[PDB]
């Protein structure tokens, strides 16, 4: 049986090597736009992408199961495969036989009459300003603006116009376009020949490097001013060099860049004032540019089209591309189509195959790990919102986030393929986490659809509804599966290789198909079912992601200790009361959710690489727990609950807190009273970077001595409720370097009955570098706050103000970058007659300030 | 068939007669009505030294008996449940209730005794554990009515946070074992609100401890009254068969708290706020569709009045509240569930007209046979108790309104109470 | 009798593989026009199209007929028309000159 | 049972009992269509125009009849709506008024018609 044991470490070694050859060969293949593929490279990639599947199933088989009946499947799975793998390839050998270009769909645009632009003015006219911006503009140096959206938005054609509008004050100009792959000698011969088309009219036929056509261009522009647009970058290294041509310093020159990526365009533009962000049409307005595109004349819609024709310009978003694509859709130059006609298309051609390639530019720019982590959005339903954490936790489980550095958390390298596919623009972010990170995301829908479909052609993710998309035609292998619509029954007795269930269905029939027989599984997730419990869960020995959330579940099964791989449990909105013991046991986790009123097991130390632990229970606890919880090292997330613990040994709370070197956020909540942990000489973590106590009713004494710039260097985040606040408490606070966020609340003004008391800011500038937004809900005062001119970044203002003070200015000019304010006013100690005064004072005071915020006096 | 409404207008002859008659019997005396909201119903002439020492005697009569009763079932018990510890607790009561001691040892006895009872074998021995600790916060407020005991030390007694969790927890299990039964067979059940808890007598301690808040900190109160509401849905008395969006948790009484303080909040909400405005939002749209089922319209009642109660303006969004006008019918439900309430308080006082009902129909220790209100008919109760019970149908008719879509949960449960209450008033007037 | 349904499966299953590929050749072959075809590809093109249609006809019968006689001529015309490719890709392979 | 069938031409529809006519209504993608009413008893003609508002996809249609008043497709019908031609080849056998399901609405699609009217009024054309 040894050589069992060898002939088979042998096998799985060369299956490893044999994988990574054919990711390569699919990577390559993948690139290339499906108009220059063949089909015999094409049926042959589809097959090689279905041996991969196989081969990695056999090795994850044999990592996970090491015994004679095992090696002896094994040994037959392996002889197997590796027929298969021979016999594709002299098939592909058998029949191979050796035996123009098109043009950028883009092009044509530029070819549009200008009678037919909808709502440029506008924009147009803003856009103007920003260029000139003054009256001796023609003196300033020189200035460049970009322009940042999605695809189909309408930036060249703003571009465009503002151009033709206000070349004439110019003595030279340029329009040029740059493509995804460009040649550097392309585009300086392209600026050249724009510049002078009689001097340079050959220009395209010269031999010469680079180095020779930027000095050319250089000695042109001597003595000149020029305004040059630069369209279509995709990348940074294409600017650093055509940099170079505008070195020199030119009074009144203007550069104008539009782009889809972010980074680009910052990157281009000096200030952060300097970047112009297209958004959508309005509702009239895109209703206009559809009627108009339709109806032309009559532009009167009739009666039964209404509700259709609100239902798809919905679903359009306000992108014109879209518009135009599906306004001559169904505009159907010989006839308008039929009511149930459009019904049929909003529930579901030249101009169409335009767009699409139009928009997959996009995908085809993406590094090759980031393709799969793009389709595995097609999984979730259409206008809904995706939380990221579930994305992120998700594509972990699955495989796709891996790297070979020994310092690296896999947590962190998802979290940055998240924000590098939002910095293509693909990704709408919403909102901001409880860990000050993104909330959630949206999609676009006829991106989703384009998704879809690519994902669909590839066996990657099946989706059942019955109206559309029931089951493939001809499939016995699918491997991710997708329940949407619950009336569907399944059949899953030839499912036998899936990797992940996901269910979205709130119906009782969606609990009904049975899971234990898929003895394969990878992603279990029911979040929001009403399953009500799951004894099979054991018995499946591949789980990485188990997802219980808003489940009824009342308890697990004593046996999850089997499941040695397991990254994820999430265990929020249940029913449970005691996890089982045995959850000690799970020595691969990096993730728990759970709630404080759950009882965790006492040998909680066990659990090393947990990276995030969600709501401590923390109450009848002894003290070996609160020393056992020093020892998880490598975590960054951390929440208590302090609800029935005893506040008598805090300090070995603090001294295990203290422990752990990498940690970013941290939570303490406590009912009432004066929290008695976390004391003087404590030393916190360096890396801490968000801090909150979101109690509001359990106050601190004077207030902690470690706020100190030095031992807190990064810190972007506080939430405080303090007993007292003194004058000279804010002063350390402006010594902390970057502190964007700040909220503080008084608590003796409120449960006490003391007054708001004015405080005094003295000895400084640049008290608050980096602070947007302050509340100092409790205390207010506007001037003496902020002498000289001190935190040029705020926004937003929260403040209080007796009414007694009614005879200090409020001056607002302190603070350019003001925005909003809202204040609160204290009407008992002062009559009406002072109220209303003070009212009409402030609102002056607001009045005159150039940006002019809004008030609320409440 | 149903019994058409009675079409009166309160005259101040008939209230005369009404008014002494509820001065002068003895459940009446202790409890206000809603008849106390009328116009002209005026000239009440009571005094409370008379009911207090009724109270004090209702009190001593009611310990002993229990005590009675605890030394027999010492005697003869099915697994001894320590029973004589039972019975310390009731001899340190009554030694508490007797002496006058100084306010210092009354705290410190009280609180012992208190915290040691906060710590399942027998049904009846947790009744008796429940009666002891009602009892003792009863003494508490006897004390306290004394003058024997300041302000300022009784808010230091009730407002830290034991007492607190243990006020709630009494306040709705002893009402949920005293008068659950009744109010199954009466079939009122489904309308029993947290809010209107404290308007029977023998729960008009709490009340008092409640405006004593509402004197100092409305905070605290505010906290009591979302506390003593979860525990209600904890203990089974609103069954929701899920979960409960905001009642259990800690982390969402601090968000009510924080919009509480400061409103503006609400405009720019968090997270946290922002769920709970999504919440409350389909609850209440949930509440104003007309055949969804009965109960979920009920529990979304009850929640929506408890928040709008403790933390008002919080459930208010201004344009679409006209279009639906949902708030009189939020007024007409609660103004529901105060009658019904008192209509079967009035059922349950049928009981001691009958013969034969030396048993109490109230619950356990609720009246000591010492006093057991007597069969006798007076001249005025067999008037006065019909009078009473049309004045009350016709007071309600008026102000309820009356459209489909709400007269679900208002008409009908007043349409079947008159039905019951017309078809069993004879039989009953008669033996 | 279980294995050989078994095998019967597999062979299919290839066979329909096969099929997708040489269609992709021909397809593409029969683009040029014939004054620019070499002789070898056009005979090499004619042979690969008989085969075509033998596998079809096989592909054909196992679909309409599903049993041991019939399983029996399956695998052997099967394993015949199997034979035959092979061959055919070694006399391509044999005599050519790119020139 | 057989399903899958897009053209059916000529049915007899003679000498014929219900559970027939209400079986047509299973042919659910059965997009042409051709009657006789020959010997048909133009009694049942309420099950049969069911059975047709029963097929969703449907683009032709014939009826012919040998002489008399055409005794179905009576009104409050609701025409299957992607129909596009319409025929009564018979030319003696009339329609009385006019069907009350010709209105745009109901129709949407049609490019041919042929019908023979009883009488026609001025305010039929209108119609049309
Ligand atoms: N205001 C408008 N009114 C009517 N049509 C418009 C308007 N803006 C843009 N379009 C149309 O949208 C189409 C695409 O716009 P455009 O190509 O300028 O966007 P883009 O930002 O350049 O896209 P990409 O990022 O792919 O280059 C053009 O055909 C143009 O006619």
């Amino acid at each position: 049986t040894i050589t069992l044991e060898k002939k088979v470490r042998k096998g799985i070694e060369s299956l490893i090597t044999e994988l990574k050859l054919m990711q390569a060969v699919l990577s390559k293949v993948s690139k290339v736009p499906a108009d220059q593929l063949d089909e015999g490279v094409k049926i042959w990639a589809g097959n090689v992408k279905e041996l991969s599947y196989q081969m990695e199933d056999i090795v994850d088989a044999f990592m996970v199961r090491v015994n004679g009946k095992d090696l002896h499947r094994i040994s037959a799975a392996l002889e197997e495969v590796v027929l298969q793998a021979k016999q594709l390839a002299e098939l592909r050998q058998r029949y191979e036989q050796e035996m123009q270009t098109s043009v950028d769909p883009r092009m044509m645009a530029l070819y549009t009459d200008v009678t037919e632009l909808v709502g440029i003015e506008e924009t147009r006219d803003k856009l103007i300003n920003m260029l000139t911006e003054g009256d001796d503009w023609s003196k300033h140096p020189l200035k460049t603006i970009s322009i940042v959206g999605f695809g189909g938005l309408g930036k060249t054609t703003l571009a465009k116009a503002a151009y033709d509008k206000i070349k004439v004050q110019f003595d030279c100009g340029a329009f040029v376009s740059v493509s995804r792959n460009p040649e550097m000698k392309k585009v300086l011969k392209d600026i050249l020949y724009g510049l002078d088309k009689v001097k340079y009219e050959n220009i395209h036929n010269a031999a010469r490097d680079e180095k020779y056509l930027i000095d050319d261009i250089i000695e042109f522009l001597n003595d000149k001013r020029y305004l040059i647009v630069i369209d279509d970058i995709w990348n940074e290294k294409a600017w650093e060099l055509i940099k170079c041509a505008f070195s020199k310093k030119s009074p009144g020159s203007r550069l104008i860049t539009t782009t889809r990526n972010v980074s680009v365009s910052e990157a281009c533009c000096s200030s952060e004032d300097d970047i112009y962000r297209m958004e959508p049409l309005s509702n009239d307005v895109s209703r206009t540019l559809f009627c108009k595109r339709i109806f032309s004349q009559e532009e009167g819609c009739p009666q039964e089209l209404l509700k259709v024709s609100e239902e798809i310009l919905k679903k359009c978003g306000g992108v014109p591309l879209a518009i135009i694509t599906i306004a001559s859709l169904l505009a159907n130059k010989g006839h308008i189509k039929a009511k149930d006609e459009w019904y049929a298309l909003l529930s579901s051609n030249r101009s169409l195959e335009q767009m699409k390639k139009i928009l997959l530019f996009s995908y085809y720019d993406l590094p090759s790990y980031l393709k799969p982590c793009l389709l595995y959005l097609s999984i979730f339903p259409e206008d809904r919102e995706i939380r990221r954490a579930r994305l992120v936790w998700r594509w972990i489980s699955e495989g796709f986030v891996y790297s070979e550095k020994q310092d690296i958390s896999l947590y962190e390298l998802g979290d940055s393929y998240f924000n590098e596919l939002v910095n293509r623009s693909m990704i709408q972010p919403i909102g901001i986490d409880d860990e000050g990170k993104v909330k959630a995301c949206r999609v676009h829908d006829m991106v989703l659809d384009l998704i879809c479909s690519l994902s669909s052609e590839e066996n990657f993710v099946t989706i059942l509804d019955d109206p559309r998309r029931k089951m493939p035609n001809s499939e016995s292998k699918v491997r991710r599966l997708s329940i949407q619509n619950s009336k569907i029954d399944v059949d899953t007795t030839r499912m036998e290789h899936m990797r992940s269930v996901t269910v979205f269905s709130d119906n009782v029939v969606g609990k009904v198909l049975d899971i234990s027989r898929f003895k394969v599984l990878r992603v279990l997730d029911l979040e929001g079912c009403h399953v009500s419990d799951v004894g099979y869960v054991g018995n499946l020995l591949h789980l990485r992601y188990l997802g219980l959330k808003g489940t009824h579940v009342k308890d697990l099964p004593m046996e999850v200790g089997k499941l040695q791989f397991l990254l994820t449990l999430d265990l929020r909105g249940t029913k449970i009361e005691v996890l089982p013991w045995s959850v000690v046991q799970l020595r691969r986790l990096m993730c728990l959710y759970v709630d404080y009123g759950m009882k965790l097991p006492s040998g909680i130390g066990n659990l090393t690489f947990l990276e995030v632990l969600d709501d401590l229970g923390l109450s009848d606890v002894d003290l070996d727990f609160v020393k056992e919880l020093g020892r998880l090292t490598k975590l960054r997330v951390l929440r208590l609950d302090f609800h029935g613990f005893d506040q008598s040994m805090g300090k070995a709370l603090e001294e295990s807190i203290s422990n752990m070197y990498k940690l970013d956020s941290l939570d303490v909540f406590v009912n009432r009273g004066l929290i008695n942990c976390l004391s003087e000489h404590w030393v916190p973590p360096p890396r801490l970077c968000r801090l909150a106590f979101p109690s509001k009713r359990s106050w601190f004494k004077t207030l902690p001595s470690w706020i100190n710039p030095s031992s807190l260097p990064l810190l972007s985040y506080l939430d405080i409720t303090l007993f007292e606040v003194r004058s000279e408490d804010i002063q350390l606070l402006g010594t902390l370097p970057a502190l964007v966020y700040l909220e503080i609340w008084n608590y003796s003004v409120f449960e006490e009955a003391h007054e708001v008391e004015a405080p005094v800011l003295s000895s400084g500038a640049a008290l608050f570098p980096c602070a947007t937004e302050c509340r100092f809900i409790g205390i207010g005062a506007v001037p003496s706050m902020f002498p000289q001119g001190a935190a040029p970044r705020l926004k937003r203002l929260w403040f209080t103000f007796p009414a007694k003070w009614s005879s200090i200015g409020l001056g607002m000019r302190h603070l350019p970058s003001l925005q909003r304010v809202v204040v609160d006013v204290i009407s008992e100690g002062a009559s009406r007659e002072e109220a209303d005064e003070a009212e009409a004072a402030l609102r002056a005071a607001a009045e005159d300030h150039p940006n002019r915020p809004i008030l609320d006096i409440w | 068939v149903n019994f058409p409404f009675p079409k009166k207008m309160i005259t101040e002859s008939n209230s005369k007669d009404i008014r002494e008659y509820l001065a002068s019997t003895f459940p009446f005396e202790q409890q206000s009505t809603i008849l106390d909201s009328v116009k002209s119903i005026a000239k009440v002439q009571i005094d409370d030294r008379k009911a207090f020492d009724l109270q004090l005697k209702f009190r001593q009569e009611n310990l002993a008996e229990l005590k009675d009763q605890i030394i027999l079932s010492l005697g003869a018990n099915n697994g001894n449940q320590n029973w004589q510890k039972l019975l310390d607790y009731t001899n340190k009561l009554d030694e508490l209730s007797n002496t006058k001691i100084s306010p210092e040892e009354f705290i410190e006895e009280i609180q012992k005794v208190l915290y040691k009872v906060k710590l399942s074998t027998s049904k009846l021995y947790s009744q008796f554990n429940l009666s002891i600790q009602d009892f003792a916060l009863q003494i508490i407020h006897s004390k306290y009515k004394s003058n024997q005991i300041s302000q300022n030390d009784l808010l230091k007694l009730i407002t830290e946070d034991e007492m607190l969790k243990i006020l709630a927890k009494t306040k709705v299990l002893t009402y949920k074992m005293k008068y659950f039964d009744s109010a199954s067979k009466m079939g009122i059940n489904k309308y029993i609100s947290t809010e209107m808890m404290d308007l029977d007598w023998q729960f008009s301690h709490y009340k008092t401890f409640n405006d004593a808040l509402k004197k100092n900190k409305a905070s605290d109160s505010s906290y009591l009254g979302w506390l003593t509401h979860g525990y209600s849905i904890k203990y089974g008395l609103s069954p929701n068969n899920e979960r409960s969006m905001f009642f259990q948790d800690g982390r969402k009484y601090a968000e009510l708290y924080a919009f509480s303080k400061s409103p503006h909040r609400k405009i720019i909400p968090g997270e946290h706020l922002k769920d709970l405005l999504a919440k409350i939002n389909k609850s209440k749209g949930i509440f104003l569709d007309q055949n969804a089922l009965l109960d979920k319209r009920i529990y979304a009642f009850h929640e929506l009045n408890t928040l709008e109660t403790h933390f008002p303006g919080i459930t208010s969004s201004f344009t679409d509240d006209l279009k639906s006008n949902y708030r009189k019918k939020m007024e007409s439900v609660s103004l529901t569930c105060q009658v019904l309430q008192e209509i079967g308080n009035i059922h349950r006082f049928i009981e001691s007209k009958v013969p034969y009902h030396s048993s109490t129909e109230y619950g356990l220790f609720s009246i000591p046979k010492i006093f057991s209100i007597p069969i006798d008919y007076k001249h005025g109760e067999k008037e006065n108790l019909v009078s009473y019970v049309d004045f009350l149908y016709s007071t309600a008719h008026e102000r309820i309104l009356q459209d489909n879509s709400i007269n679900q949960l208002c008409l009908d449960p007043l349409q079947e109470s008159l039905n019951r209450i017309k078809s069993n008033i004879p039989v009953f007037f008669n033996l």
